[PDB]
RNA sequence: CCUUCUCAAACAUUCUGUUUGGUAGUGAGUGAUACUCUUUGGAGUUAACUUGAAAUUGCCUUAAA
């Protein structure tokens, strides 16, 4: 259904997650295509072998590697809204959209077709209960880690700004800009909201 | 005459900086600064006009008794 | 000798009471995994409260799946290993991973003295340094310098305390000393507390490890080298607050009393 | 015009560690120090290769 | 009379919980290696560290032979206040005044009560000549001074001033005092206090341009020719007392 | 008669605080003109025959400063109140208020210029930090804002 | 109003009712100092309370102690309104262990054992266990 | 505004192996049944977790001027 998690706490509740479910088929799905060019870089950095798909890389490679997760058993692919539309596959288990979505009403459609939830403080099925102290302590391992790549600080920059962008170009009430930037920065790690 | 200076403005912290300007490839990167320099005293070395650390105590330790 | 029918049967119905009918694993996945076999005795170490680890020698990892394992559970399993002054200024990372990558374990990070007690002295900057950690490794020299530059809660754990480990060939460092201790101390000890107290009970860890006849062998050499060193009373098999399982009793050690 | 006696030295410690995978390369901390990108190593390299082999 | 800031009436607690704690730990080692009830302990033996001068560190262990020792009062360390057991051995061996030697045997009772006074002190063992120099330049003497006053402690300018002290036990100038120092023989305890202790001068003795910076390199040079070893199994450091 | 935003300073940082300010400023000294010189001539020997990480110093110039509040790369800021056109200075305080950046006026220009190879400072400021510090910095900043920022609110006002 | 007894609390790491009395005592004369410590083991709960015998010296010591930067935690200093005296801190000192065993003979507790122990036999029967021997 | 108990033997040489002994910890709190002793008092143990070193009262002098 939902879980509810802070703007700190929710990065940090999403790699808890891949890290179990390494053998399972779970799909995590972004509003922006460059904010899958950083998740899908930190995760394949910490060693989690995730699969990239975004609108900004070409066809070929788009086909060739989400062809790959089709014929699989235990993978794992981040994908955003938009591209991920019309070619979804059975073998999956857990639908989590991670940003808010697109369209409020389509997004039923998308899930009737693998378990629903969705991530809302600043915003059918049950909820989930969720333990405060289990959250994995990497953190400020990443951030040593963001202030010292470059390529990750920029990937970082622009999944930040093109996320809060896609934020603020949405329809409903409570999708509106009221969450402060204290917490969405350290989200993707960061002292000061760029 | 003298009134209180009401901080009309500063009452209200900012949350991001002022600009949006890219950080530079070099604050994360070695100097090259550093580097030019390195490379020219290695130069002043091969020609031999700078007499290495190593070998300046040699020169005192010869020398001055 | 313990008999191994009863190991069988013990651990059997601990299959029966760990086989029972959140988006976390706070407490229910820890209650499922952890064994704790029990020693009872007559006052252990009876006034001196030391911090040695006794390293019991079972014949079968259980830190290797552990590892392989630990990769797939949210809390990671990374080797620790505190050294001496001179041997971080003589031995890199590299080296270890050289020469034990050949059977497959993987020195995490290599801690000198000097970094317990200038950057890791901060309370919350040690305790979230060394809780990330399982593996608690030091040489020889440092072990007894450790309870003040590491603090009591890195001690209140049987992970947390580190392991005495010999480096020294005739009091001259060697690189090789480390390479094979490493191995025995990883592989073919485990590790244990000794209170002051009656009671102790020795972390075997996850019951899903080492399948339940590993398991019993396990149990048997834990036997084999408790009741030869120490005189004790009783030996309990016990998952997280069990009907305990009554293994060993003894009769005979309690009429010098 | 040619390259420099360490540029050239810092070249053969890489293709001797890597070879032809300049995504490690370019991920790299201890030999590549100076965070260039792909096309500006590759680049050096066909040139150092160019020199020697 | 002055105000005692707050850092540093904390400084001296923080430093005597780690030399109170320190000394019982040496003493509780030293007095269970002497009953022979050697059962549990860190070493039941004595090992002696020798540094010398590029700085070799010697590790030897101390045998029953009774050697000869010149002791030197150091000032360390910082914020310590002395404990009993150091008022009393310092008391003994008279060197509650900083910058003062004294000679003394040293045998296996003697070696234990050298452990405590260890961060207090600098030990080793001179020469003939550190020895003869040493008395010849420094040495005092209490006695009655013209009719009336006695704590006058003067110079060692004669030698009918040593017989008159001493005289009958065999002794009638300097340099058979200086004889029975260097040689260990039955004398030793009659002239040891009769010289009291020596008043060496301090190492660069001054605060001002020159003065301060000397006593920085002499101060750093300190911490690299002598360490506080704080365990119960602590090697005695013996330094070069020619060069001192 | 003086208006409040000037002597905002004069009410600077007390004794005890002071020194416990250098006694962690003094450890972020910026290498001297002859050190760094040499440091290079010993790379220069070694580097001509046969890794190392970045260096925390603190940051000094108004410029650099001004630059670095605002932008968020500073922690603590150092405010001289001396100075000899106040108005080169008199913006800052509140500037770093608006940014909420810690900062904390000091006695003695040339006091600043000490920490610094300077003559004098007007400002210097403690960007990034080592390790084992980082306690001791937020603890100070903590200290700061009680022993001035908090005990001194009405400092914007009175004249 | 305010009273003479005062509240300190984030005290360092080894500032006792022996450095509390001496320090405060430069502010004047104190009447009774206390300080709040463990009794498993004799260590500091880095709190403690003050009295001074005047009332104006408590408020003096209270201005310049508030937020004082003191060896890795500032010290917090806090007035008292009328009442709320200095009541039970005592000094405890490191609690050690008494050795009380033996008294009852083997065969009581022998059989005592044997009680308990088949008892624990008959206790995984209770809750869907079963356990041969 | 000082910084912390930075290694010893007995046997064995497979280029270092075995065995023996060595550590008294910031405070405060949350915590799910077991262990022996004691005779009612908790005595001492046994998983785990929280926390900016957090907190409202359990009966020697040249390291100076």
């Amino acid at each position: 259904g939902y879980v509810v998690c802070d703007s700190d706490k929710r990065f940090l509740l999403l790699f808890s997650f891949l890290k179990r479910n390494q053998k399972k088929k779970i799909i995590v799905f972004l509003s922006s295509c460059n904010s899958v060019k950083y998740y899908a870089e930190l995760l394949n950095y910490i060693d989690l072998p995730v699969l990239e798909l975004h609108g900004k890389q070409k066809q070929q490679k788009r086909t060739n590697t989400f062809f790959e997760f089709c014929n699989a058993e235990r993978g794992i692919l981040i994908c955003t809204d938009v591209a991920a539309r019309g070619l979804d596959i059975p073998a999956v288990d857990w639908i989590i959209q991670f940003d808010p979505p697109d369209d409020p009403r389509d997004y039923i459609h998308r899930v009737g077709r693998g378990k629903s939830l969705m991530f809302l403080t600043p915003n059918p099925l049950n909820e989930y209960e969720f333990p405060e102290n289990k959250i994995a302590n990497v953190q400020s391992q990443l951030e040593k880690l963001i202030k010292s790549n470059y390529y990750l600080h920029q990937t970082a920059k622009d999944g930040y700004r093109s996320y809060l962008q896609a934020y603020a170009s949405h329809s409903l009430k409570t999708v509106y800009q009221i969450d402060k930037l204290d917490l969405a920065k350290v989200a993707k790690s960061y002292g000061f909201p760029v | 005459p003298y009134e209180p200076l009401i901080d009309w403005f500063t009452r209200h912290e900012e949350v991001m900086p002022l600009t949006a300007v890219p950080e530079p490839k070099r604050r994360f990167v070695p100097s090259k600064n550093e580097a030019k320099r390195v490379m020219k005293i290695v130069r002043a070395i091969r020609e031999g006009r700078i007499i290495p650390p190593k070998k300046l105590k040699e020169m005192k330790e010869k020398e001055k008794i | 000798a313990i008999p191994r029918e009863r190991v069988i049967k013990a651990v059997n119905e601990l299959i029966k009471f760990t086989s029972k009918p959140l988006l976390e694993d706070d407490e229910e996945e820890l209650k499922k995994d952890l064994q704790l076999i029990v020693v009872n005795n007559k006052s252990f170490t009876g006034t001196s409260k030391s911090f040695k680890l006794k390293l019991l020698n079972v014949k079968h990892s259980f830190y290797k799946p552990w590892k392989e394992a630990s990769a797939t559970a949210v809390k990671d399993f990374k080797v620790l290993l505190i050294l001496k002054d001179s041997d971080i200024k003589k031995v890199s990372e590299d080296d270890l991973f050289d020469q034990l990558d050949s059977e497959g374990i993987k020195v995490d990070e290599i801690i000198c003295g000097k970094d317990l007690k200038t950057v890791y002295k901060a309370y919350e900057a040690r305790n979230a340094f060394i809780s990330q950690f399982s593996l608690i490794l030091a040489d020889d020299s440092i072990v007894t310098s450790l309870p003040k530059l590491m603090g009591g809660k890195a001690y209140n754990k049987v992970e947390t305390t580190p392991i005495s480990i010999r480096t020294h060939a005739n009091k001259e460092f060697s690189l090789t000393t480390l390479t094979n201790n490493i191995k025995k101390v990883y592989m073919n000890q485990l590790p244990v507390k000794l209170p002051r107290g009656t009671t102790l009970n020795v972390h075997l860890g996850n019951l899903e490890w080492l399948r339940p006849e590993e398991f019993v062998d396990n149990v048997e050499l834990i036997s084999e080298q408790l009741i030869k060193a120490y005189q004790i009373r009783s030996i309990f098999i016990k998952t997280n607050r069990s009907p305990v399982l009554p293994l060993y009793y003894n009769q005979d050690v309690l009429d010098e009393l | 015009r040619s390259q420099s006696e360490r540029e050239e030295e810092w070249l053969e410690k890489l293709y001797k560690k890597h070879g032809d995978d300049y995504k490690k390369m370019f991920f790299d901390k201890k030999l590549n120090i100076y965070q260039q990108s792909e096309g500006d190593l590759k680049r050096r390299l066909l040139r150092w290769k160019k020199r020697n082999g | 009379n002055k105000f005692v800031r707050a850092e540093s009436i904390v400084a001296k607690t923080l430093a005597t919980s780690r030399e109170k704690e320190r000394i019982k730990r040496v003493s509780i080692l030293e007095d269970k290696k002497a009953k022979n009830e050697t059962q549990h302990i860190a070493s039941g033996k004595d090992f002696i560290l020798k540094i010398t001068e590029g700085l070799i560190r010697e590790k030897t262990t101390y045998d029953g032979k009774p050697a000869l020792l010149f002791i030197v009062r150091v000032r360390g360390p910082l914020a310590v206040n002395i404990p009993n057991k150091a008022f009393k051995i310092l008391s003994l061996l008279r060197l509650v005044e900083t910058n003062t030697g004294v000679f003394v045997k040293l045998t296996k009772n003697v070696y234990p009560l050298l452990k405590v006074i260890a961060p207090y002190v600098v030990i080793g063992k001179p020469s003939l000549s550190s020895i003869r120099s040493l008395i010849q330049k420094r040495g005092r003497i209490i006695y009655k001074g013209e009719n009336e006053a006695e704590p006058h402690e003067i110079v060692l300018n004669d030698n009918n001033i040593v017989e008159e002290q001493l005289g009958d036990h065999g002794i009638i100038c300097v340099e058979d005092i200086i004889h029975e120092i260097a040689t260990m023989g039955e004398s030793f305890s009659v002239c040891n206090f009769f010289l009291q202790p020596f008043k060496l001068n301090r190492e660069v003795s001054g605060f001002g341009s020159l003065n301060r910076l000397r006593k920085i390199k002499q101060r750093e040079a300190e911490s690299r020719t002598r360490q506080f070893s704080n365990a119960a199994t602590a090697p005695v450091i013996e330094v070069d007392i020619d060069s001192l | 008669k003086v208006p409040p935003t000037i002597a905002q300073f004069q009410y600077t940082l007390d004794r005890n605080t002071a020194a416990e300010t250098f006694k962690l400023f003094n450890k972020y000294r910026p290498e001297t003109a002859a050190e760094k010189k040499e440091r290079l001539t010993k790379e220069a020997a070694a580097v001509a025959e046969g890794a190392s990480p970045k260096p925390y110093a603190v940051k000094y110039g108004l410029n650099h400063v001004v630059a670095l509040i605002e932008n968020k790369k500073a922690k603590l800021v150092l405010i001289a109140n001396d100075v000899d056109p106040i108005e080169l200075v008199v913006f800052l305080p509140a500037l770093c208020k608006k940014m909420g950046v810690p900062y904390a006026i000091v006695k003695g220009k040339a006091r600043l210029g000490t920490l610094v190879n300077q003559k004098t400072s007007a400002v210097a400021a403690l960007t990034e930090v080592r390790a084992e510090d980082e306690a001791a910095l937020a603890k100070l900043v903590s200290t700061i804002d009680a022993n001035f920022a908090d005990k001194y609110d009405e400092v914007k006002k009175h004249w | 109003e305010y009273s003479g007894i005062i509240y300190v609390s984030r005290l360092p790491h080894g500032f006792h009712e022996k450095e509390l009395s001496k320090y405060f005592a430069q502010f004047g004369d104190l009447k009774e100092v206390r300080l709040a410590r463990n009794k498993k083991t004799g260590n500091s709960r880095h709190y403690g309370f003050l009295e001074f015998v005047n009332k104006e010296d408590a408020m003096i010591a209270q201005e310049s102690m508030n937020n004082y930067l003191l060896m890795g935690h500032l010290l917090q200093v806090r007035v008292l309104p009328k009442g709320a005296k200095i009541e039970k801190l005592y000094k405890y000192k490191k609690r050690v262990l008494v050795e009380k065993g033996i008294t009852k003979p083997v065969k009581q507790l022998k059989d005592n054992m044997k009680q308990k122990h088949e008892e624990r036999i008959k206790k995984l029967a209770k809750s869907g266990i079963e356990f041969k021997w």
